[PDB]
DNA sequence: GTCCGCCCGTTGTTTCTGTT
DNA sequence: AACAGAAACAACGGGCGGAACTATGCCGGAC
RNA sequence: UUUGGCAUAGUUCC
C-alpha cells in the first residue's frame, strides 16, 4: 500500500492514496503521448527525404535519380508487396523416413495403386520403365531442394511468404470440378510432372537466355519453384488431393494468372513507399528500444547509449558451467581496485623491525639472503574478492612486474594466513608524493584481467529460438539446444571475437560502427537489417522484408554507412536543388 | 597525469562578476583568516572526523602560495568584468565585489565578514557531507523548494 | 585515446623519476662462477639477470631443510637439486625466483604438518 | 527487339484513360459505336476495352533507349 | 606465456594459409589442417629462446596459374616497423624477383613506412595486417556472405547485359576488411552471393572504389 | 524639416613520435 | 637538429511535428 | 469589389 498497489477495482472505488498514485501513474502516460509525436513525424520526414526518389525502371531494376543500381530486382524477386500471402514449405522441417513416406511414390505395392489410381493407369505404371525413372528422378530434385532449403533457412521456419497459395488453389480446383476424394482418379503422374516442369518455364522474372540471365531467374524464382514442386509432387497430388485432368489444367493456368499478376509495375516510388511503411508504426512504437533505438540506427552514432556483445561459446563451454565462468572471468575488466581492501603509506627504514608487526616472519625470510628506499606501499586484498575471480597472488606479483618492470621490489604473503600483504618499496622527486602515484596507477591502471573497455559481462541460459544453438540431428529433424551464452556492456568485437575458447561465427555486437569496421559493408548491411527487423518485431507488428530491405540498401550503397542526416543527404552527389530543401537550403545554394 | 591523480578532488568556488573560478582558500583569506586552524573551524565543525580532514586537505594545499590578505584581494580582483591596468584599483573592486555581490542575503555592512565566512563554511561542509554520502541530493522537483 | 594519453604522460613522469634516482655508474655486479663442489644445475647460467649462484645455492639450502624436516616426520639432495633446478627454468627474473622457491618451501612445510611426505 | 513487359501498367492505363478521355471531350471522332453513353470518361474506357484507343506508349528505358507500344498489343490487365 | 605465443602464431598461420587458398594460391591440404601439437612439433612449441624466433615462417607460395607470379608472407620482429625492414624486405624481394608480399606486423606501421609502401605501388606490392586481425577468419563469420573476384572479361560481359556504366554499381572501399582479405586493387568488382528471405538467393556486384 | 536544453559533425590548436 | 605524419583535446555551428481555430497588442521620439 | 503585416496567448485533433 505505501508504495502505490490499488486493492481496489473501479466499481469499489479508490482510496485517496490510491487515488494520487493513480493520477502520478496516468500523468506519464499522457506525458508519453504528447512526447513521442513530434519525433516520430521527424523520424518519417527523414526516411522519406532520403528515399523520395527511388523508382522501378523499365529495366526491372531499383535505381535512384542518378541512374544508379539498387536492388536489380525489387525485393530481391521481382514482386509487389500487396499480391504475396503466408505459406508453409511443408519439405523442411520432415525427418528423412517421413520426408520420404510422404514423397516418393512407391510404385511397386500396387495395391495403394490400385486403390488411388484408376485400373488404365496401374498397368501402364507398373509396365513403362521410363516412366519409372521420370518418377525417381522427380524425388531425387526433391530432395537436392530439401538440402538447398535447409540451407537457407537455419533453425527450422517453415512459415514464409510467397506469392501463389497454392493450398487454396488447390482447393479452389476440388470444389470446381466437384472431385470426389474416395474414388480412383485419371490424373497421369507422368502428366503431373511434365505439368510443373513446363509451367516453371513461364514463371519468368529476370527475361534472357545468357547464362547470367538464366542464372538471375533461377535465382530469382528458388524458392517459390522449390515449392511448387513440393505441393505438386506426384505422390501427394494421388494420395491427398486426388485431382484430375481438366482440374490440374485448370490448376496451372490460375498459378500462371496469379504469379503474372503479382509483379512489381515499373514506374512504381518503391522509395516512398518503404519510407512510409517503416516510419507508420513509429508512430505506435536491460537495453534501449523503440523510438530511440530506431533514432539511433538510422543516424548511426559512435557512441550507442546501452552497447552489448552477445557472446556464443564453443565447446565444453557452452554446456558445462565451469569453463562457462571461466570465460566470463576472461572477458571481464578488473583492476586492482576491485580485489584490493585497504591501502596505507608508512615509514619504515628497518628491515627487521617492522613497524607492521603481521610481515615480520616472512619480511625477515625475505630480507635474510641478499640501495633501497626507507618508505613503504602496504595494501590488503580483500580475500571474497581475491577468491571470487580464481585470482592467485603470483599472478599479481608477475602482472605488478610486467607493468612496472625491475625498478619496484614487491613482497607478498600467501593464502595461508589470514592476512594477505604485499609490501611495494621503490629500489625534486621526493619519495612519499611518487608512492602516492604508484598506489594512484596502480589502482586504477593496472588492469589486471579481462578486456579494456569491456565494464560487466552476464551470464544465463537462452530463452527464445533465435539465441539458441539449433542443429540438425542423423535422422533429419531440428533439435533445440540450451548452451550459455553471454552478454556484455560496452563493446570491443575483434578481441572477444580472437579470444580462446569463443565461437567465432555466431558472435555479434549491436554497434554498427563496430561491426563496419570489423566485417565491412555487406555484414553491416545484414546486421543492420537485423536490428531493423528486432526493434521493429518487438510490438508483435510485421513489416514486410521488400522494405526493410529498400531501407538498408539505401543506407549501405555507396560502400561506407551513410547516416540519414545532412550529412548523408548531402554526401550524395545529386542535384543541388534536392539537397537544398532539407536541412540546409541557403549553404547548399551558394556553394553550388 | 601524475599531480592531479594525487590531488583527486578539489574545492572552487564561482564568485559572480568575475571572470573564472577561485578555490576556495584564497577566498577565505580574502575574508581575512590566514591559519588553516581558523578556516578549519570554520568549515569543518567536529575536528574528530578524519576523512572530511583527509577530503578538505588537497583543497588546503593550493594554499601553498597564497598567504595573506592583499595578495588574496590581488588574485580575486586580477578576473573582474573589465581587469584593471593599475593594482590598488583592482584589489578595491575585489573588496566591492567581496562585500557586495557574494552572499547579500548575509549582509552588507562593513562587519559582515566574521558572518559570510561562516556561511561560506556552512556551504563548503554541505558539499562536503554530500560528497562522503551522507545526505540525500536535493531535488528541484520538490514543492518545498519553490516559490 | 584519454587512456593512451594518461598511460604515456605517467610512463613519461615515472621514467623522470627513476631517472632521478639512477645513479652515473650502475655497478654491474661481477657474476662469481661457481665452485667445484657447486651442486647445482646449470650453476653457471647468466639467464637470470643479478641472481648470483650464492643465492641459488642458499635457496637450495632451504629447499633441502623443508625435505629434511619433512622426511624426519615421515620415517633428498636429489630431489632439492632437482626441485631448484624446476624453479630456475621456470623463472624469467630473480624476485619471482626467490618468492616460487619459498612457496616451494611453504608447500613442504605444510605437508610436513598435515603428516604427509612431500 | 523488345524486352519491357507484356502488360499494360496500371499508371499507363490511367494516363491512356485520362488522355483519351480529353480527346473526347475535347470533340474527336471516337473509334467505337456508342450504345447511348455521354461520359467522355465512359466511352474511353469502352474503346480500351475494345482496343481501339490509338495511342502508342513510349517506354524509356533508363539506358536512354526506347520502345513503342500500341495499345493494341499490351495484355489489358484490369 | 609460451603457450599462448604458440597459440598465437599457429592461428596467424593458419589464417594467413586460408587467405592464400581463398586468393587462388596452391597451399596444400595438409599445410592448411595443422594441428596445434603438429605446428609445436614441426616449428618448435617453445617461441621464446626457441625454434620459432618470427622468422622462418615466412611462406612463398606460386599461384595455381603462373608458377612465376609468387607471394611473400613477411613476419617482422619488430612492434614497430621501419623504413629500413621497409627496404630489407624489397631488396630481397628484388633478389628472389617476387612481385607481391604480405607483411604481418606485431603492433603497427609508422606513418613513413606506410607511405614507402605506397610508393613503390607500380614496383612492388605490399600490404600491411595487423596481428589482432588475423587471430580469427572475417569470412568465416556467418554475417559476411560470400564474394567472388570477377575477371575483367565477366566485368566487360555483366556491363554489356545490363547496359551499366561502371559509376552506376554499388562500391565497396579498398580499405574494407573483406577487400584487403582478397587483396582487390581499385577498378575490380566482386560479386556478392548470398541467401535470400523472399527469392532463396540473390546476386549482387560492387565496384572497388 | 533635421538628428538621434542536449547531440554530434567541422576546424584549430597543440602534442607526440619517425626519417634523414 | 629540422621536418613531417598522425592523433587528443577544445571550440564552433546546425539541428530539433503535423494540421486547424479564436483573441489581443503594436507598427519611433523632439524640437 | 476590393485585400495591411509582426509578435504573444489560449483551444481542437492525433
Amino acid at each position: 500500500e505505501s508504495r502505490g498497489f490499488v486493492e481496489n477495482s473501479y466499481l469499489a472505488g479508490l482510496t485517496p492514496t490510491e487515488f494520487f498514485f493513480h493520477a502520478m501513474g496516468g500523468r506519464e502516460g499522457l506525458i508519453d503521448t504528447a512526447v513521442k509525436t513530434a519525433e516520430t513525424g521527424y523520424i518519417q520526414r527523414r526516411l522519406i527525404k532520403s528515399m523520395e526518389s527511388v523508382m522501378v525502371k523499365y529495366d526491372a531494376t531499383v535505381r535512384n535519380s542518378i541512374n544508379q543500381v539498387v536492388q536489380l530486382r525489387y525485393g530481391e524477386d521481382g514482386l509487389a508487396g500487396e499480391s504475396v500471402e503466408f505459406q508453409n514449405l511443408a519439405t523442411l522441417k520432415p525427418s528423412n523416413k517421413a520426408f520420404e513416406k510422404k514423397f516418393r511414390f512407391d510404385y511397386t505395392n500396387e495395391r495403394a495403386l490400385r486403390r488411388t489410381l484408376q485400373e488404365d493407369l496401374v498397368k501402364d505404371v507398373l509396365s513403362n520403365a521410363h516412366i519409372q525413372n521420370e518418377l525417381e528422378r522427380e524425388f531425387e530434385r526433391m530432395r537436392e531442394d530439401r538440402e538447398v532449403l535447409r540451407v537457407i533457412f537455419p533453425t527450422g521456419d517453415s512459415k514464409v511468404v510467397l506469392p501463389c497459395n497454392l493450398l487454396r488453389m488447390i482447393w479452389n480446383a476440388q470444389k470446381i470440378f466437384h472431385i470426389n476424394p474416395r474414388l480412383p482418379s485419371d490424373l497421369h503422374p507422368i502428366k503431373v510432372v511434365e505439368g510443373v516442369k513446363e509451367l516453371s518455364k513461364k514463371l519468368v522474372i529476370v527475361n534472357g537466355d545468357d547464362p547470367l540471365s538464366r542464372q538471375a531467374q533461377e535465382n530469382a524464382t528458388l524458392l517459390f519453384n522449390i515449392h511448387l514442386r513440393s505441393t505438386l509432387c506426384s505422390r501427394r497430388m494421388a494420395e491427398e488431393f486426388r485431382l484430375s485432368g481438366e482440374a490440374f489444367d485448370w490448376l496451372l493456368g490460375e498459378i500462371e494468372s496469379k504469379f503474372n499478376q503479382a509483379i512489381a509495375h515499373p514506374g512504381e516510388m518503391v522509395g516512398a513507399l518503404a519510407a512510409q511503411s517503416l516510419g507508420e508504426p513509429a508512430t505506435q512504437m536491460n537495453v534501449t528500444l523503440g523510438v530511440p533505438r530506431l533514432k539511433e540506427l538510422i543516424n548511426i552514432s559512435k557512441k550507442p547509449k546501452t552497447p552489448s556483445l552477445t557472446v556464443f561459446l564453443l565447446g565444453q563451454s557452452a554446456r558445462d558451467a565451469e569453463r562457462a565462468k571461466d570465460i566470463l572471468c576472461r572477458l571481464e575488466h578488473t583492476t586492482l581496485r576491485k580485489v584490493t581492501a585497504n591501502t596505507a603509506i608508512y615509514y619504515d627504514p628497518n628491515p627487521q623491525s617492522t613497524v607492521v608487526a603481521e610481515d615480520q616472519e616472512w619480511v625477515n625470510v625475505y630480507y635474510e639472503m641478499p640501495r633501497i628506499s626507507p618508505w613503504l606501499l602496504r595494501v590488503e586484498l580483500d580475500r571474497k574478492h581475491m577468491t571470487d575471480r580464481k585470482l592467485t597472488m603470483e599472478q599479481i606479483a608477475e602482472k605488478i612486474n610486467a607493468g612496472f618492470g625491475d625498478d619496484l621490489n614487491c613482497i607478498f604473503n600467501d593464502d595461508n594466513a589470514e592476512k594477505l600483504v604485499l609490501r611495494i618499496r621503490i629500489m625534486k622527486m621526493d619519495d612519499d608524493v611518487f608512492l602516492r602515484c604508484i598506489e594512484s596507477n596502480m589502482l586504477t591502471d593496472m588492469t589486471l584481467q579481462g578486456i579494456e573497455q569491456i565494464s560487466k559481462v552476464y551470464m544465463h541460459l537462452p530463452q527464445t529460438d533465435n539465441k539458441k544453438k539449433i542443429i540438425i540431428t542423423e535422422d533429419g529433424e531440428f533439435k533445440a539446444l540450451q548452451e550459455w551464452i553471454l552478454e556484455t556492456d560496452g563493446v570491443s568485437l575483434m578481441r572477444v571475437l580472437s579470444e580462446k575458447d569463443v565461437d567465432p561465427v555466431r558472435t555479434t555486437s549491436n554497434d554498427i560502427v563496430e561491426i563496419f569496421t570489423v566485417l565491412g559493408i555487406e555484414a553491416v548491411r545484414k546486421a543492420l537489417e537485423r536490428e531493423l527487423y528486432h526493434v521493429i518485431s518487438f510490438d508483435g507488428s510485421y513489416v514486410n522484408y521488400r522494405h526493410l530491405a529498400l531501407l538498408c540498401d539505401t543506407m549501405t550503397c555507396r560502400g561506407h554507412l551513410m547516416a540519414i542526416t545532412r550529412h548523408g543527404v548531402n554526401r550524395q552527389d545529386t542535384g543541388p536543388l534536392m539537397k537544398c530543401s532539407f536541412e540546409e537550403t541557403v549553404d547548399v545554394l551558394m556553394e553550388a | 597525469g601524475a599531480k592531479k591523480s594525487a590531488i583527486g578532488q578539489r574545492i572552487v568556488a564561482t564568485l559572480p562578476y568575475i571572470k573564472q573560478e577561485v578555490p576556495i582558500i584564497i577566498v577565505f583569506r580574502a575574508l581575512g583568516f590566514v591559519s588553516d586552524r581558523d578556516i578549519l573551524e570554520h568549515i569543518i565543525y567536529d575536528f574528530e572526523d578524519p576523512e572530511m580532514m583527509e577530503m578538505v586537505k588537497p583543497s588546503l594545499d593550493e594554499a601553498f602560495v597564497i598567504q595573506e590578505q592583499n595578495v588574496a584581494l590581488n588574485f580575486i580582483g586580477s578576473r573582474g568584468a573589465k581587469p584593471g591596468v593599475t593594482k590598488e584599483k583592482r584589489i578595491k573592486y575585489a573588496k566591492e565585489v567581496l562585500q557586495k555581490e557574494m552572499l547579500p542575503h548575509v549582509g552588507v555592512s562593513d562587519f559582515c565578514e566574521t558572518k559570510k565566512a561562516y556561511f561560506l563554511g556552512y556551504m563548503v561542509h554541505r558539499l562536503l557531507l554530500a560528497a562522503l554520502g551522507r545526505r540525500e541530493l536535493d531535488d528541484r522537483d520538490h514543492y518545498g523548494n519553490k516559490r | 585515446g584519454r587512456d593512451e594519453a594518461h598511460k604515456r604522460e605517467w610512463n613519461l613522469f615515472y621514467q623522470k623519476q627513476m631517472q632521478l634516482r639512477k645513479g652515473k655508474d650502475p655497478k654491474i655486479e661481477e657474476f662469481v662462477p661457481p665452485d667445484e663442489n657447486c651442486p647445482l644445475k646449470e650453476a653457471s647460467s647468466r639467464r637470470i639477470p643479478r641472481l648470483t649462484v650464492k643465492a641459488r645455492e642458499h635457496c637450495l639450502r632451504l629447499l633441502e631443510e623443508a625435505l629434511s624436516s619433512n622426511r624426519q616426520s615421515t620415517r633428498l639432495r636429489a630431489k632439492a637439486v632437482e626441485l631448484e633446478h624446476e624453479t630456475f627454468r621456470n623463472a624469467k627474473v630473480a624476485n619471482l625466483y626467490k618468492a616460487s622457491v619459498l612457496k616451494k618451501v611453504a608447500d613442504i612445510h605444510r605437508a610436513s604438518k598435515d603428516g604427509q611426505p612431500y | 527487339k523488345r524486352i519491357t513487359t507484356p502488360y499494360m501498367t496500371k499508371y499507363e492505363r490511367a494516363r491512356v484513360l485520362g488522355t483519351r478521355a480529353l480527346q473526347i471531350a475535347m470533340c474527336a471522332p471516337v473509334m467505337v459505336e456508342l450504345e447511348g453513353e455521354t461520359d467522355p470518361l465512359l466511352i474511353a474506357m469502352k474503346e480500351l476495352k475494345a482496343r481501339k484507343i490509338p495511342i502508342i506508349i513510349r517506354r524509356y528505358l533508363p539506358d536512354g533507349s526506347y520502345e513503342d507500344w500500341g495499345v493494341d498489343e499490351l495484355i489489358i490487365t484490369d | 606465456d609460451d603457450e599462448e605465443e604458440t597459440y598465437r602464431l599457429w592461428k596467424i598461420r593458419k589464417t594467413i594459409m586460408q587467405l592464400c587458398h581463398d586468393r587462388g594460391y596452391l597451399v596444400t591440404q595438409d599445410g592448411l589442417d595443422q594441428t596445434l601439437e603438429e605446428f609445436k612439433a614441426q616449428f618448435g612449441g617453445k617461441p621464446s629462446e626457441g625454434r620459432p624466433r618470427r622468422t622462418d615462417l615466412t611462406v612463398l607460395v606460386a599461384h595455381n596459374d603462373d608458377p612465376t607470379d609468387q607471394m611473400f608472407v613477411f613476419f617482422p620482429e619488430e612492434p614497430k616497423v621501419g623504413i629500413k625492414t621497409i627496404k630489407v624486405y624489397c631488396q630481397r624481394m628484388q633478389e628472389e624477383n617476387i612481385t607481391r608480399a604480405l607483411i604481418v606486423v606485431q603492433q603497427g606501421m609508422t606513418p613513413s613506412a606506410k607511405q614507402s609502401l605506397v610508393d613503390m605501388a607500380p614496383k612492388y606490392i605490399l600490404e600491411q595486417f595487423l596481428q589482432q586481425e588475423l587471430l580469427i577468419n572475417i569470412t568465416e563469420h556467418e554475417l559476411v556472405p560470400e564474394h567472388v573476384v570477377m575477371t575483367k572479361e565477366e566485368v566487360t560481359e555483366l556491363l554489356a547485359r545490363y547496359k551499366l556504366r561502371e559509376n552506376q554499381l554499388p562500391r565497396i572501399q579498398a580499405g574494407d576488411p573483406v577487400a584487403r582479405y582478397f587483396g582487390i586493387k581499385r577498378g575490380q568488382v566482386v560479386k556478392i552471393i548470398r541467401p535470400s528471405e523472399t527469392a532463396g538467393r540473390y546476386i549482387t556486384y560492387r565496384l572497388v572504389q
